[PDB]
Parts: C-alpha cells; structure tokens; sequence
RNA sequence: CCCCGGAGGACUGAGGGGGAGACGGGUUCCGCGGCGCCUGCAUCUGGCCGCGGGUGACUCGGGCCUAAGCGGCGGGUGAAGACCGGGAAGGGGCGUGCCCGCCCGUCGAACGGGGAGCCGGCGGAGACUCCGGCAGGCGCGGGCGGAGACGCGCCCCCCGGCGACGCGCACGGGGACCGCGGCGGGCGGCGCCCCGGCCCGCGAACGCCCCGCAGCCCCCGGACGCCUUGCGCGGAGAGGGGGGCCCGGGGGCGGACCGCGCGUCCCCGGCCGCCCCUGAAAAGCCGGGGGGCCCGCGCGCCGUACCGACCGCACAGGACUCCGGGGUCAGCAGCCUCUAGCGCGGGAGCGAACGCGGCUCAGGGAAGUCGGCAAGCCGGCUCCGUAACCUCGGGAAAAGGAGUGGCUCUGACGGGGUCAGAACUGGAACGGACGCGGGGAUCCCGACUGUUUACUAGAAACACAGCGU
RNA sequence: GCCCGCCGCGGUGCUGACGCGCAGAUCGCUCGUCGGAGCCGGGCAUGGGGGCGAAAGACUCAUCGAACCGCCUGGUAGCUGG
C-alpha cells in the first residue's frame, strides 16, 4: 500500500493524471485491485487511452 | 450459643465502610440566601463529570460570591439535556427551564422535578437517582403545602417554599444491560463497598447464622420473622405482610 | 563483549522518575544517564490546549522574558477566546443600552 | 602521612557534637594557621573523624611537625 | 542494612565495642582463674536485637 | 463478505451466557456505540464517554444524556411538557 | 593439602553457581600471623583464632510535602483507669497606630511529589563523596518590532497554570545493543586449503548555532478534494502558496578510522478501541486582571564497609527488585556456547543378591487388575480432507491421508529475505538429537471462567450472571 | 473473565522417592492456570465468645468446635499409681 501511494501520488502531482483518476485508483488499491506495481502501471495507461 | 453474623460485624465499620476515595464530594443544591430569596442568581455550567460509585453524572457550575469578589463553586446532579456553557438560574423569580432551581410552589402541576427538598432550605434530597423524578401534583394555598409524587408512587405533602430542580435524572435505562459475568459485579462494587459476592445461610454452620446446619440444606421453621424480633434473629423476611409470587396487584 | 551494568539509584525500584540511557564515555565504557520528566506547559483557562510560545520547562529556569507572550492575557488566553470575551463584552454592552 | 604530605591534609578525632564550622574555628584558633575545607564521618565505633584541608598557601608537613605528628 | 539510624549505630557500636577478652596483666593483677569473659558474643550465633 | 449470520458485535462472547442475554446485548451495545448528532454542532459526532456523558468531537460540547443512548424517550416527553406548561405561563 | 602456580579436561549457561541494590544481620570487610576450638574426611584453607586498620557529599538518599491513616482540640461522658469531640472571645502584618482575618498537626512514603553533576585518575580495604578538569543550583556582599499567529522590580485581593497521573493490539521515530564488508595494528595454527580463524580500532554532562515527522495556530482566497496499516478531516473555511509554536532528539563548533543492514530491548509520538471500572494529594514555583508602589564570598545536620554472612535450634525449604551477548529456532522453550565465576559433611577397590533412577526384548496383545494404575502410541510445518448435534458463536487439530535431507539451478516481490517450481543424488533417508495432542461411540453431575479443607478430601461442595420474595 | 505454551502462581496422579528425612510437609516425573473474579512488594485497618471467612468450623505467628502469657491454683476427683 506504501508503494502503490508513492507512485499515484508522483502522477497526480506531475499533473501525468488528473485528481479525479488519482481517488478512483487509490481506492481500487485499498481494495486489493493490484497485486504488485507492474500491474497498476499498466491499468493506468489503459485508463489514460 | 453462636458468633456474630455477618449483618452484625457491618455496624462496626472497619472493612465495611464505603470507599470515598477519588469522589468529588457531596452533590447539594445551591444554598438559600438573600439574593436568591429576594430575585434571581446567574449561573454557568463549566463541567460534566462522572462520579465514582454513582450511576448518574454530576455538573460544576459556577455562579458570582454574592457577598465579596471572586466566584463560588457548587455540584449538582445534572438534569438530562445540560450541557457546558449553559446559563441557570436560582430564585424565587427562575423560569422554567430544565436545569433552573424554583420553590415547588411557583412550580406548575404536571412538572418533572429532581433533587426536591422534604422541608425547606434542607438542599435537596429526593429523586436524586438516575432515571427519577418528582411529580408535582397540586398546590392548597391556605396551609400552604405542595403534593407531590415520589418514585415509588407514594404521596407527600411538603412546604411550598421547599426547592427543586426541573427536569429529570440524566443516566437514565442504566440498569436494563444484564451483567454478563461476575467481573462486572466485582468492579461494580468495588467502586462502592465491601458487599460482594455472598454467601447463603443455609450453606453455612448453625454457629455462623440461624439457617445453617442440618443433613440437607434447608431453613427448618418459617422465615417469616416479626417486627420485634432482636439483633441477630432478624434475617430472613422481616414483618412480611405477605409472600408468594402472584399477579393481580395494582 | 558484556556490555551489562548497575543500578545508579538508591534502591533499584524502576518507577517513572528512575528511567536512564545508555551512553558511551571516551573512556571505552557504558554509562547510564538519567532521563527527566518533561512537564507540560501551560494551557487555556477557556478551552484546555497548550499556549504556544512557551518552552516545556518549569519556570524556575526561564528569564522573566520567556515566560510571557506580548498580549493582553498573554498566557491565560489562546487569542481566539480573548477575541470571544471582547465580542461578548461589546456586543452586550450594545444591546443592554439603547435597546 | 600520604594525605599530609601530598594533599595537605591533617586527620583528627574531634567531639561528636561538632559541626564543621566548629571544627574549621578551632582548627584555626589552635593551631594558627587557615583552614580550607573540612569533611567528616562517624566511624563505626562511634567516634568523629575530621579530614581537613589546609589553604593552599601553608605546608601541612610544617604544622604538622610543629604539633609533633611529623 | 546500609541505612540505619545513628540511635541504633551507636548502641551496636557499644557491643562491638566491649565485646572483648580479660587483659592478661589484669589477670596477674586481680589473680584469676577464670579468664574467659562470658558476656562475649559471636555474630554467627547471636541475637542481638537492637 | 458477510462473517456472522445473525450474532453481530456478540461474536465476542462466544458459546456462553445463553440466547436472551446475547440477544438483549445486540441491542443495547448497538446503541451505545452509534454515532449521535450534535443537537448544536449541527453534525453526527457525538459519542459516549461515560454512562451519561456525551461529547461531540467536532464542536466539543459535553452534554449529560441517557446510559446508552444520548436522548430517552422520558426525558422527550418531560421537555414537551415542562415546555407547554411555560408558555401557558406566558399570558 | 581439597591451599597457591602452570598446563590439560569439564561445568554453571545472560530468568546465570555473573555483576549490583532494598530488607534483615552487625564488623562477618582489609592486611599481616596462626592452627587450641570450629571447618561432621583432611587442611599449610577459611565467614575460625590473635594483632593492627577501614565507611570523607551544595549536586545520591534521609530532614520537607502530602496518601490511606494516626494524634490533638474550650469541652462531653464514665466509680475510675480512660474513652469520645468544631460551634470556643482560637493570628498575622508591620512602623508609632492602624489595617487584614472562622476553626489543626515542622505525625504518617530511605519505591509516590521534590532546585541542581559529568569525565579521567589514585588506594590493602571508600567513592556520583577523594584528587584533577569542566559545569549546574540556591543565596549573600561591593518599552520596542510584526499584517497576524507571535518575537525581543516588587506587594496585596481575585482568576488560572505546572506539579499531575488507567489499560490495550498495531504503526512510526530516536538511543543502546547486534551483525556484514572495507582499511590500520597485533595473534594463532598450518598433513593439504586459506586475502575464508581470532583480538583491538574509544568520545560524557554542559554552552552556542542550525535541523526536526506527527500536532496545534496565522494570512490570502473560497471548494465534487486531501488522506491513514487502520482511520480521519472540510463553508464553524478544505486543497494550493507563504508563515508561527511545541517537540525527553540529531548535527556542526567547543568540551577534546570508513560505510551498509535485518532484528531485539527501552523511551517517546499521533491516532484508534474499552469501562453500571473513568484510573491520588500537597509542599513548592509561576502567569494574568485590578490597584498601590560584572566581580567576590558561602552552602550547616544524619546514612555510606561487607553479605542473600537473612528466617527455619546449623539445613536440597522460604526470601522483593535492576542489567540481559552468539548459534539452531516462532521463541526469555529445549540443546550447545563468548564474557564473568568456579563447592557440593572426604577418598580408593570390587563389579554378588536386592533396591532406586534408566534401556531393550521373539510370538500374542488387557487374557493382568477393583479399575489400562504404570508405560507406550500421537505430536513441528505445508497441502488435502473433515460427521452427528448446536444457544448458529461452535463441534474442529473432529475423523483421516500425503510431503519434508543434500546438492545444482530457475521464477516472483523494492538491499532483503520470504514464497513457488524443476533436475540430480543417497541401505527404501530426512520435524534423523531436541522440543512436541493418542482417537472415537455414550451415560450421570454441575451451565460456563473462578474458589476451597496451609499438613490425608479440588468435588457433584462454595461463588456466579439471571430469576423471585 | 477465548485456545496452545515460557517465567510466575497453584498442587492432579504415580496412592513414585523419603518417612532413625535435605525437611516438625521436602524431592522427581506428570498435571491446572497463564490479560483476568490475574500475580507480587511496602505502608495502613479490624483483637478473643472477639475478628476475619467465594462457607472447609476454615484462618487468627508449627497453637483454633474458642489464641497466647502470668495469676486465682498445691483448683476438686466415690477414680489409676506409689
Ligand atoms: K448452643
Ligand atoms: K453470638
Ligand atoms: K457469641
Ligand atoms: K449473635
Ligand atoms: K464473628
Ligand atoms: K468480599
Ligand atoms: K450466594
Ligand atoms: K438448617
Ligand atoms: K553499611
Ligand atoms: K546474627
Ligand atoms: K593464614
Ligand atoms: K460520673
Ligand atoms: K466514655
Ligand atoms: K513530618
Ligand atoms: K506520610
Ligand atoms: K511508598
Ligand atoms: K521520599
Ligand atoms: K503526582
Ligand atoms: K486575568
Ligand atoms: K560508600
Ligand atoms: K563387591
Ligand atoms: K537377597
Ligand atoms: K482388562
Ligand atoms: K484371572
Ligand atoms: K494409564
Ligand atoms: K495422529
Ligand atoms: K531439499
Ligand atoms: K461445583
Ligand atoms: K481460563
Ligand atoms: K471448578
Ligand atoms: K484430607
Ligand atoms: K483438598
Ligand atoms: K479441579
Ligand atoms: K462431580
Ligand atoms: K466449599
Ligand atoms: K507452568
Ligand atoms: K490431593
Ligand atoms: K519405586
Ligand atoms: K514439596
Ligand atoms: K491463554
Ligand atoms: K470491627
Ligand atoms: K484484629
Ligand atoms: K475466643
Ligand atoms: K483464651
Ligand atoms: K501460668
Ligand atoms: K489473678
Ligand atoms: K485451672
Ligand atoms: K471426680
Ligand atoms: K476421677
Ligand atoms: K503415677
Ligand atoms: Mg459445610
Ligand atoms: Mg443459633
Ligand atoms: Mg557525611
Ligand atoms: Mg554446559
Ligand atoms: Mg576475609
Ligand atoms: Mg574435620
Ligand atoms: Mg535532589
Ligand atoms: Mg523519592
Ligand atoms: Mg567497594
Ligand atoms: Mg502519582
Ligand atoms: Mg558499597
Ligand atoms: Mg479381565
Ligand atoms: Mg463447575
Ligand atoms: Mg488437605
Ligand atoms: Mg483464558
Ligand atoms: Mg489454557
Ligand atoms: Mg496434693
Ligand atoms: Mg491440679
């Protein structure tokens, strides 16, 4: 959960994905959505398309 | 023939007196005086507090030293529906507010009292409890008496200038939780006495109280026993006008 | 190596003012240091919370100046309950004359 | 003899119910000399013991032999 | 114990103090036979109670 | 997914005290755990401290309430009523 | 010589046969000497005997404060001894003469509260006490800045603060400890290998500057966001941008070798949960409102040695608390160990019965016995698979099965181990010691956790929540 | 006031050891309990026909169906010994 926090927050703040997307996904991790990092990197570019 | 019971070693005290310690002391109202007799007097609540040993909250509340400077601190049993910051009230001239301190005479009939003293200036003495109240039941000018109602149901008639508390006891329904474990009974009462767990007379010897002995347990006469009866022969059902568990009563 | 030690109180009753550290002395050896009690610092008289601008340390060992904070009810009142006592004593002033 | 030649300490019995300013006093009237601190015990035998550091302007060892305690 | 009050230190004091043997020139002075002091004691086997 | 069927918070206590106990503690421990609204705060904040003792932890009022609910319905009746009688007081 | 030394072989095994305190003991402490008594054997040993010695404080404790309590109080009562007690014209400031005032204890804690101490050294026996160095405490003498949150002499009456406080699974930070490498210095062994084994590489209180997550506050402005492992928060003003205060801590300069990690213990932080339980007081010190007005010197009294050397007539009993390394491991379990320490009324020979503590036994398997008493079987971890009945929570580790070593590899998670998989191999072995449930079908009693005949009875007896009078 | 289990607290069975004891109640193995009506230390309170007791006539300094110490007291004995 600390990983998956530390990486949505980078985006949102870079402005790579808006603050609406950033809730969605933060609580789709909290509810055991992703099992690791690589998973969720890829659900946010096809989210992003 | 004997030794002394249980119910006679409790008169001496010793480990049998109630502990007082950490109480915030005794809860009175505010005492009579000219201010008071005469007009109003102003008052704030500043605290809501559990009392150790007692089922309902008490209030510190604050009103002005009326006879030199500074302020004056009392502790009340709070009316359900006080809050920190309230402004009583305390007079011949209140108004009827929960919480306010009238003499039952200038006090409607139909109304909740609390904390009602049975002779005048006393500071209060009945309905004190959580959950309870007083009734006010009807005003007779002449002699100058108030009736009213105890929480037992019973009938009095008290001074109209004696004083009361409106509203009723906060804490109420206190007593419809069962208490699951014996635990709960041991802090219960640790909190207020040295009366806990107890022992039944007919499990005892005949030396240590008047059911005890026998080849199975039983009381052996009737435990019906009268008003006169001594020190150490008064157990069991003292004066009883009757027993039984029926229905019909009213 | 053995690094234990022994009690520095008079009796070795562990109660909260009997509390040390351990320390390293340029002597090569393990040290115990007692760890005081903190005091609070002083709170609202209105709502109960810390008054900011003075250290948690017992007056005694502050200057005259560090004591202080430069308002009226400088360390009695937060600010936010001297401004509700000035509001209180205005506004009624205004409403118990001229209506 | 170690504490009074290094130290410049002399050791007394003394009465039991003196105190240190005392001592320091009759030290000083005494032997003529100035006294600079002064510690004490009780030994377990009862008796007091004064350990007493001269100024550090004065031999112990010259008041000492002028007492006789060498 | 190592904290005792000075009452109860000097009268142990006093019995260590006297707890001691007849002088043997004292004994050729007063001529003795008996040359052992009774009211001696040994730490191991007392009850001192003081 | 749902853990119990039908003993909620008394999970707890397990296979003892028997059904009515069980069944009247469901209740009165449901109530004194509920979240209450703060008749001034304006907000749902208001929790128990003690058996009479509630406080908003928003607003912080305290307030003296029932032993395991913050109004009961005595004390609502009393307040209608002490509330009439007064205004029949006014003319 | 059971004493001392050297060499070897072992043990206690960090909840110690270790290092130190409280209580109790009272000189048992130290040095030199000795063997009459004791040291259930001996002794050249010694807590035994003789002779000398020995415990140093402004900063540690006691003295002070109050807890639960105890005493005292014009008086009251009783044949007294004595016991019981607020209803009494109850004392202070000063400076004459005014002014303020309702009425107790310098009894009760060597663990509670309580101004202030660190390092190095020296002795046969003392040290937070001596000596040297460096500090700290309490005393005595020669009206301004800011927008704001905020920053930079007393005395009386009243309002306040500190002192000052419960429990808990987690999570986070510091300190100490512990490891792995590098580099410097020193060892040991060495039949073969060995840059692979071992030891040492140290930094206090205190002062100045900076730095400090959470948390609380200020300014702008006015909102489908911010955010935790968990939550939580916002028009009673979020987010964003800029600030203030606290923070038992860390760093730099003083005082005066270099990196990188999992974990343990201790303290601290912000939350969250719980209670018919809500978790001391006072001395002392300080703030607010109103009103009136640098250099010198000193710090008194008492404890301080040692000991499980204490109680049990002297003794496998009883006897409170500190500090707590490594390996295996879930581990403060068991087993082995570094540091430290090393008694336990004495030895030798033989290898009978019998006993006491242990081990193994063909074939059968409770036939033994009042009675499976005693003993044995089972047991770690992972996967599979689990019935009657039930207050729907349980029963449940139900019952029953299968795997588990070594070596060579592979994959997944952001330096760190875990989890998953494969090939090869060994008497047909692998929780290889150690640690560690036998199971099931029923009947009677008591609902349950708890309590009891100290020293022949632990239960069906007592208690209990609930119910009733 | 949940379960396995260490220290702790207790004391089931062997009707084991011992029973001229290590000991006027101990030792070994096994066993109950281990977040709570839990365990431990100091100070304080209750005094003998009284106290205290989750009740066994239990405990009240090796003493308890009425403690201990001195005195009344060389108490009386139709009973046993000389
Ligand atoms: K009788
Ligand atoms: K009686
Ligand atoms: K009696
Ligand atoms: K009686
Ligand atoms: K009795
Ligand atoms: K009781
Ligand atoms: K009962
Ligand atoms: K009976
Ligand atoms: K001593
Ligand atoms: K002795
Ligand atoms: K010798
Ligand atoms: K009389
Ligand atoms: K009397
Ligand atoms: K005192
Ligand atoms: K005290
Ligand atoms: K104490
Ligand atoms: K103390
Ligand atoms: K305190
Ligand atoms: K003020
Ligand atoms: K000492
Ligand atoms: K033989
Ligand atoms: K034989
Ligand atoms: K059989
Ligand atoms: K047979
Ligand atoms: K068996
Ligand atoms: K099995
Ligand atoms: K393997
Ligand atoms: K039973
Ligand atoms: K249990
Ligand atoms: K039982
Ligand atoms: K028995
Ligand atoms: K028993
Ligand atoms: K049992
Ligand atoms: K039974
Ligand atoms: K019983
Ligand atoms: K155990
Ligand atoms: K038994
Ligand atoms: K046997
Ligand atoms: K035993
Ligand atoms: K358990
Ligand atoms: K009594
Ligand atoms: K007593
Ligand atoms: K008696
Ligand atoms: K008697
Ligand atoms: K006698
Ligand atoms: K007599
Ligand atoms: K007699
Ligand atoms: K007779
Ligand atoms: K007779
Ligand atoms: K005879
Ligand atoms: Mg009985
Ligand atoms: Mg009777
Ligand atoms: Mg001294
Ligand atoms: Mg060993
Ligand atoms: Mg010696
Ligand atoms: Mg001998
Ligand atoms: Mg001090
Ligand atoms: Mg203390
Ligand atoms: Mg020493
Ligand atoms: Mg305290
Ligand atoms: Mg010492
Ligand atoms: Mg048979
Ligand atoms: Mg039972
Ligand atoms: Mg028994
Ligand atoms: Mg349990
Ligand atoms: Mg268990
Ligand atoms: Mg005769
Ligand atoms: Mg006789």
């Amino acid at each position: 959960q600390r990983v998956l926090r530390r990486l949505l927050s980078r985006y949102r703040d870079d402005e790579k994905i808006d603050r609406h997307l950033y809730e969605t996904l933060y609580a789709k991790a909290k509810g055991n959505m992703f099992k690791n990092k690589r998973v969720l990197l890829e659900h946010i570019v096809g989210m992003q398309k | 023939m004997g030794r002394r019971i249980r119910v006679q070693r409790k008169g001496a005290g010793s480990v049998f007196r109630a502990h007082v310690a950490r109480r915030l002391g005794a809860a009175k109202l505010r005492a009579n005086d000219f201010a008071e007799r005469t007009g109003s007097v102003r008052g704030v609540v500043k605290a809501i507090l559990h009392d150790r040993g007692r089922g309902a909250p008490l209030a510190r509340v604050q009103f002005p030293n009326m006879r030199g400077e500074g302020r004056v601190n009392e502790l009340f049993i709070a009316p359900e529906g006080m809050y920190t910051g309230q402004e009583v009230f305390s007079g011949n001239k209140a108004t009827l507010h929960i919480g306010n301190i009238l003499p039952v005479g200038n006090i409607p009939e139909g109304t909740y009292v609390c904390n009602v003293e049975e002779k005048p200036m006393d500071r209060g003495c009945l309905a004190r409890a959580s959950g309870t109240y007083c009734l006010v039941v009807a005003h007779n000018m002449e002699t100058n008496k108030t009736r009213i109602r105890l929480p037992s149901g019973q009938k009095k008639l008290i001074s109209s200038k004696a004083r009361a508390m409106i509203g009723l006891v906060a804490g109420g329904g206190r007593t419809d939780k069962p208490l699951l474990k014996a635990g709960n009974a041991y802090h219960k009462y640790k909190a207020k006495r040295n009366c806990w767990p107890v022992v039944r007379g007919v499990a005892m010897n005949p030396v240590d109280h008047p059911h005890g002995g026998g080849n199975h347990q039983h009381i052996g006469v009737s435990s019906c026993v009268p008003r006169n009866a001594v020190p150490g022969q008064k157990v069991g059902l003292i004066a009883a006008r009757r027993t039984g568990c029926s229905g019909g009563k009213r | 190596a053995d690094c234990r030690v022994t009690c520095r109180f008079h009796s070795t009753y562990r109660t909260r003012s009997k509390i040390v550290r351990y320390k390293r002395t340029p002597g090569n050896r393990l040290t115990s240091l007692r760890v005081k009690k903190l005091p609070n610092a002083p709170h609202c008289a209105e709502t109960g919370k810390q008054i900011h601008g003075i250290p948690r340390v017992i007056p005694q060992h502050l200057t005259r100046q560090q004591r202080k904070v430069s308002r009226p009810y400088g360390g009695k009142l937060c600010g936010s309950a001297l401004r509700a006592h000035i509001l209180e004593s205005f506004l009624n002033e205004e409403n118990q004359a001229l209506r | 003899t170690t504490q009074i030649e290094k130290n410049n300490t002399i050791v007394f019995i003394v009465d039991r119910r003196a105190s240190k300013p005392e001592i320091r006093k009759a030290f000083e009237t005494v032997f003529e000399t100035k006294v600079a601190r002064v510690n004490t015990l009780i030994t377990p035998l009862g008796l007091k013991k004064a350990f007493i550091r001269l100024a550090p302007d004065v031999q112990a060892m010259d008041v000492a032999s002028k007492m006789g305690l060498a | 114990t190592a904290n005792k009050t000075l009452s109860r230190k000097l009268r142990l004091a006093k019995k260590t103090k006297t707890n001691k043997n007849i002088p043997r020139w004292v004994i050729a002075k007063d001529h003795l036979k008996k040359t052992w002091n009774y009211k001696r004691h040994h730490w191991r086997r007392s009850h001192l109670k003081l | 997914a749902k853990r119990t069927k039908k003993v909620g918070l008394t999970g707890k206590y397990g296979t003892r005290y028997g059904r009515a106990a069980r069944k009247q503690l469901l209740k009165i421990e449901t109530s004194q755990k509920a979240k209450y609204t703060c008749p001034f705060c304006a907000k749902d904040k208001v929790r128990r401290t003690a058996c009479g003792i509630w406080t908003c932890r928003s607003c912080s009022k305290t307030m003296a309430g029932g032993a395991y609910s913050l109004h009961t319905e005595p004390a609502n009746a009393a307040r209608a009523t002490i509330r009439r009688l007064r205004l029949a007081r006014e003319d």
